């Protein structure tokens, strides 16, 4: 029964926590360093009109 | 509520393998879990 | 009429040795095959015009067109005439009626009022759907999105809500305003279809924009419709509903016209101005102090990835008064409107019901039925994770009274319509199925009067 | 007409041209001495901005810019059909022919069609008859199969004055009309711009369901005539053949197949393959009524962006002739990459993942140009394009910009899957992911033309697989012995609908195709045994004992999809079988 | 050095396998004379001793014609050019060789040069001459640093993930130089080779080549860190047209089941080899605690053949056949009996 | 800015001796081989650079300086005198232009340093040039293209970042010199990268590992918990590792690319295991799997771990080396073949208790008492040998 | 002005300074205004090239000097944008001075002071 209970455990704090916690942190990531590519073209776009 | 982590291209592939890897473990542990039981049921039974 | 075209950059447009130009001036560009082409004065500068031209800059020869400047930016020919009438994001009529003859002509950004001359939004819409009208009311004056997703039947709902919303004891002086942006042919027609054939159509203004409609031009069909939408209210006196689908491919095209004059992009490459430019058209909703009728706003947008967070559904729940949720789980279930009433909520909702209103049972039987269905909710969730035997027989009930109410409540079908006293009626009975002494948002004198 | 500049810059694609003020924006010119393919993309004052397609390799200052005088266009009258062109409407057999040469050489300047050759043209049409676009005034027999009908070109509004039967070639004049404008000359053929829509008197709902005859799509993820699907294709699923068998196989008059941007070695496969492709009604070869694009990755970019855009142009030219045309289109990833990068060669500001802000508008751009319509001219016939795409996500992800965009403008979504192919399952359709938003209407079509309750068989069928879904969780863990006799039975069902209907060999002789009917008496059955013996388990008789007794009756359904579209009958009278044999196992 | 765009009519499908020795691409990734096949490595990856390999032992079967070897590469050191240098003249591989060798502290331009030079070679030889060409570039990740070197000198604004808006037609116009045409005797056969920065597949420079060639083979640290020689993992590596190169009549025609087989078992044997970490050595089936022993064996012994073993395609298909019988009959589903009764 | 001509270059075949465990064993550089340290801050680049300032059979050392603390610089003029090799200041050269000196000088300093070196290199010397760190002269060219207004390559560094970096490298290497003596002489480079927050996506990290054929990527995460070097042994490779096994093959005579090989391998199951660990793990696993956690523990904490200011654990020897890894991986071994007998972990590691302790504290063993360590050997076999029955 | 009267109390007047400065990360804003008025090439986030350098011509004004008996220890504090250390201003200056103590809002809510 404690086995059980230590295995329920587990599974709840993968299903509830990391798994979670994991796809929203790699949602953010992505949004994020799309965010930098285009910060970049707009900073490249400026620096090219220099001129 | 996301982790602690830096927004780098290497996090990113680190978390979607360590993603792959805890999707796949959750299925085992819930099997697991489901064997123990019926083993359990059995075994409740015969206490009782 | 100007020979006169210097540049033309993708987009834009210059034209030089202007004179008397102004900020965002309607332009014609005759061009040298005899095309018509309109366009907007985005900036003007000493004898310097750049315009952004509607249909685009391909097929131009600058040396052979010409560029004619109209005195006054973009308008609509208003009129109550417009009533069963079906319109393009321009205006234009799309129905092979005849033309319109206007009383007036409005500059479609229209006018802030003042927000001392504004009038707080009051009354009751009844929508006929029972999880809108009875936990979420609508209010006349009141800004309330839809907030849906992919697959989703949000243009089910719209359909309905168009047909089947009134206002109680006045007939008739209740119009829809239906703006359709950037969808395609076959929704088109699906709402076209339905208008003409419940009759709504002959108390609805349509405005279509399709998704091979230029950008511009869908920009443009929220503030035709809206321009509309305040003619009737504050001039012939109207409660005017404005229903808007889909917000979401409003703020592409937001974000193509942005990409394309190479801005600094916001959150997600959505326009800096994204904010201001959505408040621009659902602060028009509202009342006015002294004028009777009202403008009554419901966007709906699809939430992208179903993700509320981002700067569509976000903006917009920073600008409108509540919003209603439409969830996949419900939608699976066959709920139909898959309304989630715990995301979802009204803001101004007491101004609209009570004595006189709906009825004064609403606001108790609303408080409660929404804190059963929260504990219900909460029961089966229970349920799942730790199975049956973690419930209280209390919990049971509850579970039980949840799915009830998302069975028998919720899900009333896109084609029944529901008044305020069957919504009501329907509350008391879901409530019975508790114990009394459970009912703690009722004070004993409607539990008296009213549970069965 | 043609018009000439002076090259002033050469920078990579660049170029800089002054002395354009005749040119116009989009026009399409040749660059340098060497003539290679550009697009004036800027004008100022009189110096155009020129994004070259080509190696500019060994171009300089001082040398010519011919403009074309339009953009992007497609020569169509006979000679089109049975062609191999790339995306810029290059004709690879007269490439071969002409040039006696394997490469298609640059600055290489070919007509699309041939204008040298003779077609006899049969007047159909009377002196004195008013006309305006879209009448037909004669055709042409152009191939074994199709007959090709030359209508009045839009902008032509008059009187026929004089019309002979004869034989013309495509550049001469064929017909004299009255306009406004004084008298008019036609020939046999029209140029359009391959971005400008075709023009239509009113766009119609498509509700008719195309007859693919393969029938995991007819019967569960339906297309209609005018509709449009997507099919993702990973490797290894059967993309090819899918698409031969609609492409051979559908009720469409005209097939235009669209290569994107492909590997030269997956692009050498459909050019010897197709031509293979046999016409089921007339055993001639397929080509007899497509036209094929075929562009390799190293195309020139505007060739590889343009290709759909030359396919659909093509399809509504035959669209509007009152044909029903079908467009494949392999593959829209492959087009969107030219998109991407044409976005960084202009110097734009990025939307997401790389393509362009306008990739939704380009997508739906082209979408919204298949579909049911009424054609112009007086006849109001109607035609129609139905699209069908692949796209080939970066990680069979279907979650990427390309994907999401055509989902939203298309209503059919057919899933390859690889897995499937592992089991040996084709054609590969995931029958959980895929859906068609034509269903409910197709359903009530096929009601209405059977007068049979169809639309409930299908519903039931599938509700059987997605119950089998949730019982193989089950069989995982309890093991199959685990399971009630009731749930047993979906089990041999679904498996049923699996193997007897679900799965068909394109290359047998009868399994290859199966009509309405076919399809109608094959899922009957098969519905049949499971409601007849979920009877019988009501009635306190066992699985297993329905199972033993029932092999031979099993086997008759096991062999349905083979019994020849003439037999029908043989199918129909397995469901007295399987009634007599089960109450009979009932005693 | 630009060459020409052939007329897709003009083209011939892929007939002929080649024999590169190599167990992991012979069996379960076939090149075939005119593919486009690239290899995707890292840093720190012995790609090196692989092209080495392949240039070694790259044959075509019961021909007596010899292939051309178009040896370039792109920006690499000293040290790793004179190792390739030395390796061809050690094994006399230099006598059926052509090579061009850049250096990475030669000009940004003559980088760029290389690969064109290096075909324009090949094209001669194998349709003027009418040689069978095998065209191998490393490292095509220097290439591309030098075309964005150049991009800026002329100030031109980035496309996807800082590299020029034209690499996609730049690479495009390099791979697709590989081939077979009608009516002429020669074929060339290229391998690009490719360092993908950090290891992301999603790089542009990876992503952008598989789109173009027809498949690619993966080297992965996971692999070269137990010591397995060459490290390819087999799961994510694909060629594109191994049938028109396998079966009777060309290797044996036991190949692609064999192929199919393999693939499968080594999954399942991954798979079993978590399940034993997870859930422990009690909750494996007998038949599973097999899966494991043959993922471990197929990576140790068959995939594992050291950068100095040539093994013909009889060799290679008999080892597996030796693997696969670790299994029992009944596990082989991807087999036709016909097969089984043959090989074992 | 030239390199100094020469006659040929040669392929470095011979190893440098660090006497840093971790580097010798698993990621070893040769001499004229060229070598990358790229971490973050606080990882210790700095620190390595100057282990190998200090111990390296090199015969003369250049250590630049670049952008770098004007502490770090005066640690190495006061402290090198009074350290032996005959004083450690007297095979040693150093340029120096700290953080606040003028920009414009670090590039000076790098190419300073590396014709200094050159020039000892033809007079058929072997010679180590540590130019620490390679991102300050990177970003001083990354101002000047700033100012400039020149178009960035990525992250704002000129386009020719790459091109400028391979110049560097090339320079380095094993040659014959100019003259009819035709002497050998070798250049040993080995550079500090400093990435912005650890982040190894960036340019002159990617740029450099393209002309180096040493990589120690330095861990901000093994930094914390102080296990030093801070080397990722999952991430850091070395071309050289092949030839290397060979070499001390042949010096130890023994197996030695062998048991680097094991080594590797079972670090890279530690891996592997860890991240199914870290979920679920230990409770179930099996004891063949929770043995070689064991092996891989011993292998991170009693031979990778080494403190540079230990006065013992600031160097060890070959035959010192040789000694540790041969104990560990002897328990890996003789336990393994325990469990093969029936015995049980638990058994096993309650009954080595002593033993294992023995290991662990074998870096401290003096290089005058060998055989202290190459006994432990005995004492395993027997100690097993004993709990199996 | 601040380092300079340290240096001159130090090495001048010879006594031992101690320079506490707060908040760097201001510091280090002002730098980027001025960078992005000037409209400079901008580095990450908007923060000029030269940031590394401008901060250690702060940091490295610290130390000792043979013969003289005075002495300047500098303890800068910065408060991290986002409580990210990887932010520009964290890290070079990370990058720069001879270690740092830092504090955790975990720590600081768990009651530990200081939350070190
Ligand atoms: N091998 C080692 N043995 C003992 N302590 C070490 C070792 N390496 C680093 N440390 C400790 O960590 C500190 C930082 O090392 P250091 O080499 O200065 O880092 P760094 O990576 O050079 N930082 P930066 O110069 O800012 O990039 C040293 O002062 C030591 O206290
Ligand atoms: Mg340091």
């Amino acid at each position: 029964a404690e086995e059980i209970e230590k295995t329920r455990r587990r599974v709840n704090a993968l299903e509830y926590m990391t798994i979670p916690q994991l796809e929203e942190t790699i949602y953010y990531i992505k949004m994020k360093l799309e965010e930098n590519e285009r910060a970049e073209v707009t900073r490249l776009i400026k620096v090219k009109n220099m001129g | 509520m996301r982790l602690n982590v830096n927004p780098t291209r290497m996090e990113l592939t680190r978390l979607k393998k360590q993603l792959t890897t805890a999707t796949r473990g959750h299925k085992l542990l819930k099997d697991k879990q489901d064997e123990l039981m019926r083993q359990f049921i059995l075994l409740i039974r015969k206490n009782n | 009429e100007y020979r006169t075209i210097k540049e033309v950059v993708g987009p834009l447009m210059a034209v030089e040795k202007v004179s008397g130009v102004k900020y965002e001036e309607l332009i014609e560009v005759r061009m040298q095959n005899g095309e018509i082409r309109r366009g907007q004065v985005l900036e003007v500068q000493e004898d310097k015009a750049m315009v952004q031209i509607f249909e685009g800059t391909s097929g131009i020869n600058l040396k052979n067109s010409s560029v004619r400047f109209l005195g006054h930016p973009l308008q609509l020919g208003v009129s109550e005439d417009m009533i069963g009438r079906v319109f393009d994001g321009l205006g234009r009529p799309k129905d092979n009626g005849p033309e319109i003859l206007p009383e007036k002509y409005l500059d479609i950004n229209g006018e802030v009022i003042n927000p001392i001359a504004r009038d707080y939004p009051d009354e009751f819409i009844q929508t006929g759907i029972s999880a809108i009208d009875h936990l979420n009311t609508l209010v006349r004056g009141q800004k309330l999105p839809v907030f849906s997703g992919s697959g989703l039947p949000h243009k089910e709902l719209a359909a309905q809500i168009a047909r089947q919303a009134t206002v109680l004891d006045s007939s008739d002086d209740f119009a829809v305003v239906f703006a359709a942006i950037g969808i395609t042919f076959e929704e088109a027609e699906f709402f076209m279809e339905d208008f003409r054939q419940t009759g709504a159509i002959d108390r609805s203004v349509m405005f279509m924009n399709l998704a091979n409609d230029p950008a511009i031009e869908r920009i443009a069909t929220p503030r035709m419709a809206l321009t509309a939408a305040e003619y009737l209210a504050y001039e012939k006196g109207m409660h005017v509903l404005v229903i808007m689908t889909d917000m979401t491919n409003y703020a592409e095209a937001l974000r193509e016209i942005s990409a394309a004059r190479r801005e600094v992009p916001g959150r997600r490459g959505y326009p800096g101005y994204l904010y201001t430019n959505l408040a621009t058209l659902f602060e028009r909703a509202g009342r006015i102090r002294g004028l009777k009728g009202s403008v009554t706003q419901i966007p709906i947008l699809t939430m992208p990835e179903d993700d509320k967070t981002h700067p569509i559904p976000d903006l917009t729940g920073y600008i409108t008064e509540g919003q209603i949720i439409l969830t996949r789980e419900l939608y699976k279930s066959g709920i139909q409107p898959p309304i989630d009433v715990l995301p979802s909520l009204s803001r101004l909702k007491d101004k609209g019901t009570g004595a006189g209103k709906t009825r004064e049972d609403h606001a108790a039987t609303m408080n409660q039925l929404f804190a059963a269905y929260a504990q219900g909710k909460q029961a089966k969730e229970l349920a799942v994770v730790l199975g049956e035997s973690a419930l209280s027989d209390i919990d049971k009930i509850y579970a039980k009274f949840a799915e009830r109410f998302e069975n028998e409540y919720v899900n009333q079908g896109f084609y029944t319509n529901r008044t305020i006293t069957e919504t009501l009626d329907l509350g008391w009975e879901l409530l019975a199925m508790l114990p009394r002494t459970e009912l703690k948002r009722i004070k004993d004198d409607l539990l008296d009067k009213y549970l069965p | 007409g043609m018009q000439i500049g002076k090259i002033i810059k050469v920078s990579g694609p660049l170029v800089m041209a002054e002395n354009m003020s005749e040119a116009s924006i989009q026009d399409m010119c040749l660059v340098g001495d060497l003539g290679v393919i550009g697009e004036i993309i800027e004008m100022r004052q009189d110096v155009a901005s020129i994004q070259v397609y080509e190696e500019t390799s060994g171009i300089g200052p001082g040398e010519p810019v011919r403009s074309t005088g339009e953009a992007l266009s497609v020569e169509l009258g006979p000679g089109i059909i049975s062609q191999m062109f790339d995306g810029i409407q290059r004709p690879l057999d007269t490439f071969m022919e002409v040039t006696q040469s394997n490469f298609l050489g640059r600055g290489v300047q070919l007509p699309a069609l041939d204008h040298e050759k003779q077609w006899w043209f049969e007047a159909t049409i009377e002196e004195g008859t008013e006309v305006s676009a879209g009448d037909i005034i004669g055709y042409v027999d152009e191939t074994k199969i199709i007959q090709h009908k030359i209508m009045v070109p839009n902008g032509i509004k008059g009187t026929v004055q004089k019309i002979e039967s004869g034989s013309f070639t495509i550049d001469d004049p064929i017909c004299v009309i009255e306009t406004e404008q004084g008298l008019k000359e036609l020939t046999m053929m029209q140029k359009w711009p391959v971005r400008r829509g075709r023009p239509i008197k009113q766009k119609l709902n498509p509700d008719v369901p195309m007859i693919t005859g393969q029938r995991v799509i007819d019967t569960f993820f339906p297309v209609t005539k005018g509709g449009a699907a997507a099919v993702p294709g990973p490797f290894g699923a059967g993309k090819t053949v899918v698409q031969h068998q609609i492409a051979k196989w559908s009720d469409v008059d005209l097939v235009v197949y669209v290569g994107c941007g492909e590997r030269g070695n997956e692009m050498t496969d459909v050019v010897n393959e197709f031509p293979e492709l046999i016409d089921p009604n007339t055993g001639e070869s397929l080509m007899e009524r497509t036209v094929l694009i075929a562009n390799t990755s190293n195309m020139p970019v505007a060739a590889r962006e343009a290709s759909i855009y030359t396919g659909i142009t093509i399809a509504e030219y035959f669209r509007d002739m009152g044909y029903d045309v079908a467009i494949m289109a392999d593959s829209t990833s492959r087009w969107a990459e030219a998109l991407r990068e044409m976005s960084g060669r202009l110097e734009e500001m990025p939307g997401d993942e790389g393509y362009p802000a306008y990739l939704g508008s380009r997508l739906a751009e082209y979408y919204e140009r298949s579909g049911r319509v009424i054609a112009l001219g007086s006849d109001q016939r109607e035609g129609s394009i139905t699209a069908i795409s692949a796209v080939s996500p970066s990680g069979g992800d279907i979650s990427e910009p390309v994907t999401q965009n055509t989902l939203r403008v298309v209503k059919v979504f057919w899933g390859l899957d690889s897995s499937l192919a592992q089991k040996r399952h084709f054609p590969s359709i995931n029958w959980i992911q895929s859906y068609s938003l034509y269903s409910t209407e197709v359903g009530r079509y096929m009601d209405q033309i059977l007068q049979q309750d169809w639309s409930d068989m299908v519903t039931e069928g599938m509700r059987i697989l997605q119950e089998e879904e949730q019982l193989n969780e089950i069989v995982r863990l309890v093991g199959i012995d685990s399971l009630s006799d009731n749930d047993r039975l979906t089990l041999e069902v679904a498996k049923s609908i699996r193997e007897d209907y679900l799965q068909q060999n394109a290359f047998d002789d009868v399994d290859t195709f199966t009509s309405r009917e076919k399809q109608f008496n094959m899922l009957k059955v098969i519905l049949t045994f499971g409601k007849e013996a979920r009877k019988a388990l009501s009635l306190g008789a066992y699985f297993n004992e329905i199972m033993e007794g029932t092999v031979a009756v099993r086997e008759r359904i096991s062999r349905s999809k083979y019994i020849p579209e003439e037999e029908l009958a043989k199918i129909s009278s397995i469901n007295e079988e399987i009634k007599e044999t089960i109450q009979l196992i009932v005693s």
